């Protein structure tokens, strides 16, 4: 809610302020993350007769998802004139925030159904209730609406009779200018705890700025559908930098850099695909803290593994590859005993990858987008963050014939045992979990916002009130009616509830959900883990081989020498030789399966669990032959 | 090529089929229905040395029999995933501790997941899976198999992570044999007959053989003393001498094996080509008009 | 000195070790100058802690020893491990006297009240039993634990038990009413590691701040003071760097003494809110520890196979 | 009682059987509570002594291993055997990590020296070899025995190596330097073993008769005794009826445990020159023996397939 005003801030407050006083319907449209909510919750809280309602929408969305609001937020009442709807809220007026305007599906014939149902309720101030076929008129309804430009893949254009009804206001992104002293006063806020850093505050931000604005000259959104930068980026970079040096009360310029360029690679380096723009962002954060800070040492506040864990400490310290890994280690050995029984093996991009998971998950609203090839152990690292967080693993047991009634008893029994019992849930489940669209639409509504409008109907509302009023009355809080308990529910559930969705990448597939989808590319924090590199596959290799017996002491060290992992010492060992020769074998099957579709071939699916397949079968066949000549 | 190119020397002059598989097994391969060429001893290697439980895409019918015939006296339950009592039939195997083959893979069921991923839990000494909603005690004695029929299948990457694959496709090779064995049952039957009970015969002497060499091996490993002062290794001497007669015995099989298989070869060895042509055009004739 | 003034100091008088697997719970005996460990490799060890070497070994059990326990005399022990098997031996022979079953997974931790009459057991089944010593009979059952139980254990005259679980919750129950006095959830992590208090820290805890009062470790890296009768968190101390595995009463009734998975033995003064002494126990992680109620010991048994043995100052 | 004055008592506390060939030589754990057996049959036995259990077996070696030897951090085996190899085994992972090819013929003997990097070697081809444990490439070799090079020990500080062999000399060599410091010819026949004296004898042995000092018994019935400083035999043990084949001292440095082939399990005390207590152990030759530093155990490994545990009293 902290809001510092800007030049188009109090502008766009003026103007929705002159749209909003005469219950007259406005579309804040612009690029995403540019404020068209933080403008409208500044107008909404400027009139206190004003409530908001939260909407998102889908590419799959139907009039049905605002009737379920209006059961929720509204009343249908007799009067000698008609039948009305009116808010429960006398004398309130109700808004109704829809999120994604241009997004529901223009059909074959040139047409949106919830567009032209809008334009109905508009143009005539009322709707056709289809349980009897019934004209109800809207007593206080407004709606207000934000939207992506239409000239963006994932975005449609709306009719023109839709818009003869509404003004549209275009937002844009502040620029460097306005955000400059938009994070000045939040790190001048944010600086206050340590008196001596606050010289180095201003051109920090500053530094802020121009990293950004490479991250707007290069990743465009069509290298990747995933590719879009926000202001959003920022508070979350400002907030990591508060919640790092909030408890630790001693730090030099060196620990401000590297906490700066730790956020800035847990903010731009997950979101990208390839490892050559990986080292692009890691030679810009290296340019820009050496153009901005200089005089400084350079090996003390920048290293290779960056990595910031609170396991090993309470507080958040920079730590060391070595010891985080015996912890790791010590810690899969108790886990092992407890939940389950599946080994695992590390390198430096587990340990990575689980800091990451680790850190998304502490916060409140911790939602996990991973993207990653199946076998590449995205659920098990998953399941071991969340053992050791203390959050219970929920999975939703899917098999044949799951309609969306299973679904929603499932979604119950979740939400029910977090927001109610107050008990920490993680919630996963996969992408082949998704059967239906109303399984993404009700993701969608769960990410997004919170809460399912009509999930709980008849005697489960009831049982839902008496749940939350005991839970309350156990926590301490005195509350009483529906709607405030609802909204305590909903509090405890945005607090306690963290949903963790994981697909495969694909070139049609991750297209299509960013149009489908937008809170699991809004509301979600995305972690691109990939296949297995090179790196990864010779490290896994020399960690599994390193048992048994492989050296010859006379080994030629041939001429030839084909490379493939990069950074193989010479002289290289005949474990290290033939782990490279592994390595080559999992290449040569990737360039197999391609030479094979270029054929005219059917293709399968390569994983790391046939590369796990491989090498735990070196070593049963190296027994079972050694004991054989033996 | 790679190996060679690195200087790690491998054993060239062996076959990737016998290096794995032994004798006997090969012979008790052949004795359940598995056709004699390399690919379907490749084949059942992989399902002899399985770590992931495997996907046996087969256009033919073969391999479940193989399986069947292999898997004869542990009492293997077929069922079918289409099938209405096949999560009872599933909860059954585990709890007997029975192997089990499922058909129609394509129509795969996600609640079969923890089961191919093998996310066990461990109750000290006991052993229990949640399978669907229900704990049940894994006995370590059981085994899956995914059978499909059709070859032209397409799986996800998810199924697919789980799983081996095994493909039993047709050589040109077993299947010039097959016609030949065909042909020679239509035109000569004698010399089919004494061809198949003559090959019988060359397999067992074989295996007579092998016994000979383990029995002499494990007799004199165990001596405990005098070899010229105990009169039980003039015994050994006189089981060296009657398993001697035997292997000179086999090759008078050998030279009569090597006419009869002469003489059909220069019988009908065109005819075998013309079949394996025949059959290719039929398998690649599918990439013109789809149907 | 004085039994108030008894302090841990570094290093150990004694570094014993021969465990194949890590240890898991230490304690003392009451009367003879004997301690008792056991560990994972389902044997439990005999060491004379004044001497510091090898007295005797017992081999009963199958799976890892979670926990064991003695009672008012002394002559008798109890053990548990993941067999689903709790063993009663003896000792002044060392013979395993019963073998009770009956629980559904891990039996994790057993404690006998003073009374000696009976023991009591914690388990991974959500349930914990109640056992007569004379029959080996489970004849009472509380239950109402959401997850896992970690241990239980008994207040001084046998009244009240304790039971820290993997629900998050402390659950303080009544032995004759079988019902759950206190329902204590303020912890966030699972709370590993629980504690009774004596008799003369009852007017410190209310310098601090009639009772009864309890303590408790958990995953957090907290340890919490309880009141039963009240309800709430006394105060909570925090300082441990990892998850606390053993938390205990110092016998002056004024120190807290208590180890977690940071390889670190802390002693706390709740006075001053604050770890007033922080040692080095061990390489790994400090499974548990025990004070000897009269001679000046401490012993630490860890995951890396060693149990030290300091001598209080 | 102390571990000093220890001498075991018949009859055996265990007679554990199953090999299959005579035991060639037997050692205790430093820390463990289990001993490890080696016989002719290539497999290398690990046994629980404390309850007589047998543990496992360890098969790498396609020959008859002669002598075995641990670490004192008890992780790493030592395996010598007459295939040309040398076998280096992970105790806790009980598999093996590499074999060591070098030697020409029958591998007597194997050591570790108490720096942790290196492993001594003496074998049948009248050279002793130095291994390198890590790489595991042959870097150094003594030169300049004559016969068969029997068995090898370096001392307790490990700058001290010194082997006996068949050409009736004990050579005492320094580990680097590669010269014998001494070639001692004094015993008629054979020897076959040699023991380093402890630190505790070093007082006790100059008393009888500072330091260093060295055991030998040899094939003519007769056990030396021999101070390296000087160069010269001080003391002699005879009272055997035949070939002695394992002498060993008292781990407190007063006694010496030695076994010979007349089914002798003999003890004797410098301070009178003379056997006290003669136990009949066996029903055949007697290989090896050993003594554990801190418990009250003797095992004896012979040739009649028996390996038999005695509690010292
Ligand atoms: N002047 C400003 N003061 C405070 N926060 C700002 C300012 N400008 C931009 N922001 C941040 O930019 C982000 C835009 O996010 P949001 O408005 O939720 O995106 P959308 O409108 O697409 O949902 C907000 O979270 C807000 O914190
Ligand atoms: N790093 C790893 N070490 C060991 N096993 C792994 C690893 N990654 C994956 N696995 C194996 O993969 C299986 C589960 O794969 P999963 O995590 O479900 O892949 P995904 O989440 O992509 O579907 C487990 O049985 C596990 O043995």
């Amino acid at each position: 809610d902290v809001v510092v005003p800007t030049l188009d801030t109090v502008r766009h407050e003026a103007l929705l302020y002159t749209w909003l006083a005469e219950h007259k319907p406005l579309v804040l449209c612009g690029p995403p993350g540019s404020g068209k909510t933080m403008t409208l919750f500044s107008a909404l809280r400027a009139l206190p007769d004003m409530e908001v309602v939260g909407l998102n929408f889908s590419s799959a969305t139907t009039p049905e998802l605002l009737l379920k609001t209006f059961d929720h937020y509204c009343e249908y009442r007799r009067t000698p004139n008609g039948v009305v709807l009116a808010p429960v809220q006398l004398g309130k007026w109700l808004v109704l925030f829809c999120d994604e305007i241009n997004l529901p599906d223009m059909d074959k014939y040139g047409t949106q159904r919830v567009i032209s149902f809008i334009r109905q309720m508009v143009e005539h101030g009322g709707f056709y209730r289809t349980s009897d076929q019934t004209w109800v008129k809207l007593e206080r309804i407004q709606f207000v609406g934000a939207c992506n430009p239409p000239t963006d893949p994932g975005r449609k254009p709306l009719s023109h009779r839709f818009l003869r009804h509404v003004p549209v206001v275009y937002v844009d992104y502040p620029g460097p200018a306005s955000l400059t002293q938009i994070y000045g006063t939040f790190n001048r806020a944010m600086l206050r705890l340590i008196p001596s850093l606050r010289t180095y505050a201003e051109p920090l931000t500053a530094a802020m700025v121009e990293f950004y604005t490479m991250s707007q000259e290069r990743f465009t959104q069509d290298t990747q559908p995933h590719y879009i930068y926000s202001p959003r980026e920022m508070t979350r970079w400002v907030r990591g930098i508060f919640e790092a040096l909030r408890p630790l009360e001693t730090l030099p310029v060196e620990g401000l850099i590297r906490i700066w360029a730790h956020e800035a690679l847990r903010l731009f380096q997950d979101r990208l695909v390839e490892d050559e723009e990986r080292r692009w962002t890691d030679e810009n954060i290296d340019t820009v803290a050496l153009k901005h800070f200089p005089n400084i040492d350079r090996e003390k506040a920048m290293s290779r593994p960056i990595l910031y864990s609170n396991w090993l400490s309470k507080d958040y310290i920079p730590v060391d590859q070595e010891e985080l890994r015996d912890y790791v280690k010590a810690r899969l050995k108790v886990f092992y005993e407890e939940e389950l029984d599946v080994p695992l093996v590390l390198f430096n991009e587990v340990l990575d990858h689980v800091l990451r998971i680790d850190r998304i998950f502490r916060q409140p609203q911790g939602h996990l987008l991973l993207i990653g090839v199946s076998g590449a152990g995205k659920t098990t690292l998953s399941r071991f963050v969340a053992w050791m967080n203390g959050l219970s693993v929920y999975q939703i047991k899917v098999h044949r014939k799951y309609t969306g009634e299973d679904f929603d008893e499932d979604l119950r029994t979740v939400l029910r045992r977090s927001g109610c019992k107050n008990e920490k849930i993680a919630f996963i489940m996969d992408e082949s979990n998704v059967l239906d669209s109303g399984f993404l639409e009700r993701m969608n509504t769960l990410l997004a916002n919170g809460e399912v409008p009509g999930l709980f109907e008849g005697d489960e509302y009831a049982t839902l009130m008496t749940q939350c009023k005991e839970g309350a009355q156990k926590e301490g809080l005195m509350l009483d009616s529906h709607e405030e308990l609802y909204k305590w529910f909903t509090s405890q559930v945005i607090r306690n509830l963290h949903v963790v969705f994981t697909m495969n990448p694909s070139s049609e597939g991750l297209k299509d959900r960013a149009a489908t989808s937008p809170a699991l590319f809004n509301r979600c924090v995305l972690n691109w883990f990939g296949d297995w590199s090179t790196e990864a596959l010779y490290q896994v290799g020399k960690e599994f081989t390193s048992k048994m017996d492989l050296e010859k002491p006379n080994y030629i060290v041939p001429d030839y020498m084909p490379v493939v992992y990069d950074k193989l010492p010479q002289p290289p060992s005949h474990r290290e030789a033939i782990v490279n020769s592994c390595v080559f074998v999992h290449q040569t099957l990737h360039q197999a399966n391609a030479r094979l579709a270029k054929r005219g071939g059917r293709t399968m699916a390569i994983t790391p669990r046939h590369y796990l397949d491989f090498i735990n079968h070196y070593a049963n066949l190296f027994h079972e032959k050694r004991s054989e000549l033996e | 090529h790679h190996l060679q190119q690195a200087n790690i020397q491998f054993r060239t002059d062996i076959a990737r089929t016998e290096y794995l598989s032994n004798a006997d097994e090969r012979l008790r391969w052949q004795a359940s229905s598995l056709p004699a060429d390399d690919l379907c001893t490749e084949n059942a290697i992989m399902l002899k040395r399985f770590n992931r439980y495997p996907l046996i895409i087969d256009p033919s019918g073969q391999a479940t029999e193989f399986i069947m015939n292999e898997y004869k006296d542990r009492k293997i339950t077929r069922t079918s995933f289409l099938d209405d009592a096949f999560r009872k039939n599933l909860e059954s195997a585990l709890r007997f501790g029975n192997p089990l083959l499922v058909q129609d893979v394509e129509s795969y069921d996600p609640v079969l997941n923890p089961v191919l991923n093998r996310e066990v839990r461990r109750t000290g000494g006991r052993v229990l899976i949640t399978l669907g909603d229900q704990d049940i005690d894994l006995s370590p004695s059981f085994v899956i198999f995914l059978s499909t029929r059709d070859p032209t299948v397409e799986f996800p990457p998810d199924l697919c992570s789980r799983v081996t694959f095994v493909n039993f496709t047709v050589t040109r090779s077993s299947l010039q044999s097959q016609c030949l064995n065909e042909v020679l049952k239509a035109e000569r039957p004698d010399v089919d007959e004494k061809r198949s009970d003559l090959l019988k015969l060359q397999g067992e002497f074989q295996l007579r053989l092998r016994q000979l060499e383990k029995s002499l091996l494990q007799a004199l490993n165990e001596v405990k003393g005098r070899i010229l002062d105990d009169d039980t290794i003039i015994t050994t001497l006189e089981n060296l001498k009657r398993e001697a007669a035997e292997v000179t015995r086999k090759v008078e099989e050998t030279d009569i094996v090597m006419q009869e298989v002469e003489t059909v070869s220069q019988q009908y060895l065109p005819l075998s080509t013309a079949c394996s042509s025949i059959y290719f055009t039929m398998e690649s004739l599918k990439q013109i008009h789809f149907l | 000195r004085d039994p108030k003034e008894w302090i841990p100091r570094p290093p150990e008088k004694y570094a014993l070790s021969g465990h194949r697997s890590p240890v898991t719970r230490v304690i003392f005996h009451p009367v003879f100058s004997v301690m008792v460990s056991a560990s994972e490799d389902a044997t439990i060890k005999v060491w004379d802690y004044e001497t510091g070497d090898f007295e005797r070994t017992l081999k009963g059990h199958t799976d890892s020893v979670q926990d064991i326990s003695f009672d008012h005399s002394g002559k008798l022990l109890a053990s548990c491990s993941a067999d689903m098997t709790i063993k009663l031996w003896d000792f002044q022979g060392f013979e395993c006297i019963r073998t009770m079953h009956g629980h559904d997974h891990n039996v994790s931790s057993v404690a006998i009240m003073p009374n000696g009459d009976h023991i009591v057991s914690a388990s991974r089944d959500k349930t914990i039993k109640m056992w007569e010593v004379q029959t080996g009979y489970c004849v009472k059952t509380f239950t109402g634990h959401r997850e896992w139980v970690r241990m239980v254990r008994p207040n001084q005259d046998g009244t009240l038990i304790a039971s820290c679980s993997n629900d998050q919750t402390v659950r303080v129950w009544v032995v004759a009413t079988k019902e759950c006095k206190a329902e204590l959830r303020e912890h966030e992590h699972v709370v590993e590691c629980i504690s009774w208090a004596p008799e003369s820290s009852y007017s410190s805890i209310s310098e601090a701040t009639p009772g009864p009062f309890l303590l408790s470790g958990s995953r957090d890296k907290t340890i919490k003071m309880w009141d039963v009768s009240t309800g709430m968190c006394l105060m909570t101390l925090v300082g441990h760097d990892n998850w606390v595995r053993g938390v205990l009463f110092h016998s002056g009734g004024k120190f807290i003494l208590s180890c977690a998975d940071d390889k670190t033995l802390r002693v706390w003064d709740y006075k001053n809110k604050r770890c007033m002494k922080t040692l080095n126990a061990h390489e790994h992680f400090v499974t548990s520890l025990d004070f000897h109620k009269t001679a000046p010991y401490v012993v630490t048994g860890s995951v890396d196979q060693t149990v030290k043995v300091w001598e209080c100052r």
